[PDB]
RNA sequence: CCAGAUCUUAAAGAUCAAAAGGAGCAGGUAUCAAGCACACCUAUAACGGUAGCUCAUAACGCCUUGCUCAACCACACCCCCACGGGAAACAGCAGUGAUAAAAAUUAAGCCAUGAACGAAAGUUUGACUAAGUUAUAUUAAUUAGAGUUGGUAAAUCUCG
């Protein structure tokens, strides 16, 4: 979201977030199901599916991202550009 | 490892898990085959797959490929005695062939155990040492003993220090 | 000739009794966890890979050894009177050598006094823990088999854990390991604790304790109500098999007894609580016989 | 290292931290460093009196006579050692130095009561 | 019964690259080695030199080598004991009989 | 793969293994691309004869360098070597000049291990053992000082 208030682009952001959910499948609620790689524009995310003890290795943004989700325990290396929205 | 055909191949777990162990008196094992036909098919995955395994297993035995020299794929096994094993692999699956070749000159599992065996008693567990070769450094670490003074500083009397200073006065 | 508990006829009795669960045998451990691993089977596939962890769940059952206690050790190998104010200390000679098995090797011992002596058991095991490290035992006698800890850990109904340590850590004929073994068989009958054996490799270890003492009240009103009927039975027929001359072994050779009807033999004969007895075999038979 | 000569021989290494000896036994070259290099290790001795009150000894007894069976030489304090165990005779000098200790004994007890009085 | 060769090289079987000197073939022997980084096999090829008795070697053919006892010369270690495949005449060791390349010469079914 | 030395014993063994070798692995540099005799035969050990051999899968050079560590390799004032010649030797322990950003005792014992020699009691050993010195590092408590406060990056107020 954006604006010229700094306050006024928080508010649009959020309030539009809502409208785009998606609903990510848990396996036994913690981790994901299956390893996972792939490459959006030049972004390429790995991630690698924990046992139950094995919390939250990731880079920031994923782990804010999982902690929202639910998803506890996990690993992912993000290479290639590191650019946020992509 | 990304690039090539079977990257799987190249890693060093699919190396180890082959098995074949040549006999001793294996020195030269020469394939033949064709980069043709169906028949030759069979020749053609074993050097594909198992060949890089073969190898990996008998470091010192020489593997050496031709290629379109005769009509029909081949092993040749040369031995130290001089007897030439001569193999016809021809219809035969990449499978069957080394199947056959474990059963010819391979080693039994009982003989491969026994070797193991007697490299697993070199290392002797009551010695002391260096962590590479050995569980235990000093006797200072087994929980009944006297403690590396290191950790747990002595009692002053045991200290040659306060023996000495002793026999002085 | 008396029956031993490595006899065929006892192992396949026990075996029986035992049972095989398969969510407790394999049951998730403490240890270093590493990701899950998946393959697409068929039912047949699936069927197969059961029967595979079946038996590896029967060598995860086989029964640790039961001995009676061994002898203790005193032999003198020599008297030098010479060497007799010479040391303070022992000298302790453990012959190491690594084709030897440890109940040949030579342990050996100088005193102060002179005397050349064999090892006591108990100084043999240590040593030999010393130079043959292997793991779960501990060289010093660890804490938790005083009787306090050992309480503590019946609260918890930790027993399995406890007979765990204690064939680690002890001997099978040794002192200890009868004693504890014995001492916590008697905590499961004091609380009618018994399940907490059950599709344990430690069952036939009760049993044949309970058999020999000649308590199978608390074991046979516990099958009973777990309305297993096969595995009491099996057990009232063990009894008779280790005590081959007694009035009930011998009134079920006369009456001609039925496995239900064995049970009510022993009930009859020998059992130290009929009433219990008769009243839950009642109970099972009639509710059952209605039920189905 | 190539030598010139010098015989095998199973003596003591010398491990350990200050004031807390420990020895490995062990078949060694002659001319090689005490701490170094060694052909097989035989077994242990530690000195200190442990928790129970006992000097632990190792000694691989097969691999021992194996190399004195090749004529390695022992040391003397290995000698006292194996002596002490009972694989051989009493060293000639431990049966000496006790009688000496004796007769120390002796000397002492009757300068004790010769100082009383 | 002593007769040996300190050579690891026991029995080699190789390419001849060259018979420009007298009754001696230069051998080219190509091993399998894994480099260590790719884990891939290459071939490492070394050259022998194999003493020829009758001078019997054309460039080309696939030889096999036997160590010598004792070595002839500094670099004469091996003695050339079969021609495995003589260059461009081969007769199949499966089916006896000529062939070039992938042909058969003459055919194993016609004996008459 | 072992000649040799040494130990034991008649021999056989065994320990250390020179020289000679090679499946494989082995610093940088290709603006070092050719090396220049670096091969083989004959046979008697020579006469003689073929014209080869190494190398872009890095020969031949140049630079840098102990090491893959129960250890190994090398050196022992210099001239790779040591007959000779410079010349008069701590790269044994301590010390000292010089030099460097770089700073341990001109210390005590053979009591233990090791080594040498002795038939032996034993003697010798700056190996080593026990000490001395040093915030270099750990640990234990008796010890409080240093750095920082725009962002990265924990943390600021008033003056100049
Ligand atoms: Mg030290
Ligand atoms: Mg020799
Ligand atoms: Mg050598
Ligand atoms: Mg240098
Ligand atoms: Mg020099
Ligand atoms: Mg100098
Ligand atoms: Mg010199
Ligand atoms: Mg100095
Ligand atoms: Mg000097
Ligand atoms: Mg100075
Ligand atoms: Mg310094
Ligand atoms: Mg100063
Ligand atoms: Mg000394
Ligand atoms: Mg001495
Ligand atoms: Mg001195
Ligand atoms: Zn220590």
């Amino acid at each position: 979201g954006k604006a010229t208030e700094r306050a006024d682009a928080f508010r649009k952001a959020k309030n539009r977030a809502v409208h785009y959910l998606h609903y990510i499948e848990r396996y036994e609620d913690h981790t994901i199901y299956h390893d996972i790689s792939l490459k959006f524009k030049r972004t390429h995310i790995k991630m690698k599916k924990q046992p139950r003890g094995y919390g939250l290795h990731c880079h920031r943004a994923i782990m804010t991202i999982c902690r929202l989700i639910g998803i506890k325990d996990l690993y992912a290396k993000v290479s290639g550009s590191v650019n946020m929205l992509n | 490892p990304m690039k090539g055909r079977f990257p799987i191949r190249r890693t060093l777990q699919y190396l180890g898990q082959g098995d074949v162990v040549f006999k001793d008196s294996v020195k030269v094992m020469t394939v033949n085959y064709n980069t043709h036909g169906e028949l030759g098919e069979g020749a053609r995955k074993f050097v594909f797959f198992n060949i890089p395994q073969i190898q990996y297993k008998n470091p010192w035995v020489q593997i050496t490929m031709f290629k379109n020299m005769t009509p029909s794929p081949f092993l040749r096994f040369y031995l130290d005695s001089g007897e030439q094993v001569l193999v016809d692999v021809e219809s035969k699956s990449n499978k069957e062939i080394v199947e056959h070749i474990r059963k010819i000159l391979g080693k039994n599992e009982e003989t491969l155990e026994k070797e193991e065996q007697e490299k697993k008693q070199l290392s002797h567990p009551a010695h002391f040492g260096p962590r590479k070769y050995c569980l235990r450094e000093c006797m200072c670490e087994v929980e009944g003993q006297v403690p590396c003074p290191g950790l747990v500083p002595l009692p002053k009397e045991m200290t040659g220090k306060y023996k000495a200073a002793l026999k002085a006065t | 000739r008396k029956p031993t508990f490595m006899d065929e006829e006892v192992q396949n009795i026990l075996i029986k009794m035992t049972g095989l669960d398969l969510q407790k045998i394999f049951k998730p451990a403490l240890q270093e966890l590493k990701p899950p691993t998946y393959k697409l089977m068929t039912q047949a596939q699936l069927e197969e890979a059961t029967k595979q962890a079946v038996e590896a769940a029967k060598v995860r059952l086989k029964m640790p050894p039961v001995l009676e206690e061994r002898a203790p050790i005193n032999d003198v190998l020599a008297e030098d009177k010479i060497l007799e104010g010479t040391e303070t200390a022992k000298y302790v000679f453990t012959d190491i050598s690594y084709s030897i098995p440890h109940r040949e090797r030579f342990i050996v011992v100088r005193e102060p006094s002179g005397t050349l002596r064999k090892a006591s058991w108990e100084e043999r095991d240590r040593m030999i823990q010393v130079y043959f490290p292997r793991e779960g035992r501990r060289i010093l006698t660890p804490v938790i088999f005083k009787e306090e800890n050992l309480q503590t850990m019946y609260s918890q109904d930790q027993h399995v854990d406890v007979l765990n340590l204690c064939v680690a850590q002890f001997e099978p004929d040794s002192a200890e390991y009868i004693k504890i073994h014995h001492h916590t068989y008697e905590d499961i009958d004091k609380c009618g604790k018994y399940d907490l054996l059950r599709s344990t490799r430690h069952f036939g270890g009760m049993a044949w304790y309970f058999v020999n003492k000649k308590k199978i009240d608390g074991l046979l009103i516990d099958q009973i109500q777990r309305d297993l009927v096969s595995d009491a039975t099996s057990l009232v027929h063990l009894y008779h098999i280790l005590h081959p001359d007694g009035q009930s072994a011998q009134e079920a050779k006369k009456q001609g007894a039925e496995g239900l009807h064995l049970i009510k033999v022993f009930a009859k004969t020998e059992a130290q609580k009929g009433a219990y007895i008769e009243l839950t075999l009642q109970a099972y038979q009639e509710a059952f016989i209605t039920h189905s | 290292r190539a030598y010139r000569g010098g015989h095998l021989t199973i003596r003591l290494a010398l491990g350990g931290c200050t004031n807390r000896p420990f020895y490995r036994i062990v078949a060694a070259h002659s001319k090689c460093p005490r701490d170094g290099r060694f052909v097989e290790q035989l077994g242990s001795y530690d000195p200190l009196p442990n928790s129970h009150g006992e000097k632990l000894v190792a000694l691989n007894f097969d691999r021992i006579r194996h190399w004195i069976g090749c004529g390695a030489h022992l040391s003397k304090p290995v000698e006292k050692l194996l002596g002490l165990s009972g694989f051989y005779p009493l060293h000639p000098m431990m049966i000496t130095n006790a009688e000496r200790l004796r007769r120390k004994r002796a000397r002492e007890v009757l300068l004790a009561s010769q100082k009383t009085d | 019964s002593i007769a040996r060769s300190s050579v690891h090289a026991k029995w080699v079987v190789g390419k001849v690259i060259g018979t420009a000197m007298q009754k001696t073939a230069k051998v080219r022997v190509t091993r399998l080695v894994l480099d260590p980084y790719l884990l891939k096999y290459f071939n490492k090829r070394k050259t022998y030199f194999a003493h020829d008795a009758l001078q019997q070697c054309t460039v080309g053919d696939i030889v096999l080598l036997k160590a010598l006892p004792v070595p002839r010369t500094k670099h004469v270690k091996h003695e050339l004991a079969e021609i495995i495949f003589k260059v461009g005449q081969v007769i199949d060791p499966v089916t006896g009989k000529p062939c070039a390349g992938t042909t058969y010469l003459e055919s194993p079914i016609s004996p008459e």
